[PDB]
């Protein structure tokens, strides 16, 4: 072993951890997609709804 | 109570991705301790893994590793023949437990 | 080990901020996305208006 090698073992930690905290934002870009859409839909829905039941 | 002989300035601070344990105990194990603190386990981190306190029969030792790799450092420890002796960052609890024991020692009088 | 420590903290953390800035997007954008939707509704609508004024 050498310093080197044991920080590729600390490396790894770190790519784990920052793994999970881009895990993080990707589930922040998947609400961005999904949710959006989701509440986008609900948004829209009752907005064309009063205004169909007023026409 | 371990309290304040632990040394609380070698310790990770928002430990949210690295923690840190104590399992380690007697003098006889300790021969290649300074390269064992280094490899316990697949990644631990090799200098804040410091000695908190060193009586004549057992060394006491803290450890860093990752948030899912303290299991291996739990059983490692039992394979090196030492055993558990965990501090859980109990610096406010034991602030409390001085205030307490000097109310005691001074209750008496 | 200190500096390696504070890089690795510090690695967390910019990776924390990252996730802030993308909070703050999400919640902007959903606004953005929001008033988009709306832009589209009020034009339809609006010139639904406008041909039931013209038809009737």
């Amino acid at each position: 072993l050498s310093d080197a090698d044991v920080q590729k073992q600390i490396k790894h930690m770190m790519a784990f951890i920052e793994q999970e905290a881009n895990e993080k934002a990707e589930e922040i870009d998947a609400k961005a997609e999904e949710e959006f859409n989701i509440e986008k839909g609900r948004l829209v829905q009752t907005q064309r709804l009063k205004i169909m039941e007023y026409y | 109570s371990l309290a304040e002989i632990v040394k609380k300035d070698d310790f990770v601070l928002d430990s949210e991705y690295l923690v840190t344990l104590l399992v380690v105990v007697p003098k006889l194990n300790h021969n290649d301790w300074i390269k064992q603190y280094e490899t316990l386990a697949e990644m631990v981190v090799p200098r804040s893994s410091n000695v908190l306190s060193e009586d004549q029969d057992s060394y006491l030792c803290n450890v860093t590793l990752f948030k899912k790799a303290v299991d291996d450092f739990r059983h490692k420890a039992r394979e090196n023949k030492f055993i558990v002796r965990d501090f859980q960052y109990n610096e406010e609890e034991m602030r409390a437990d001085k205030e307490e024991m000097n109310r005691l020692s001074t209750d008496k009088k | 080990q200190s500096q390696g420590i504070q890089q690795l903290l510090q690695a967390e953390k910019r990776a924390a901020e990252k996730v802030a800035d993308a909070r703050k997007r999400k919640a902007r954008r959903l606004k953005q996305a929001k008033e988009e939707a709306q832009m589209e509704v009020e034009q339809y609508r609006r010139e639904r208006e406008q041909e039931f004024q013209s038809k009737q």
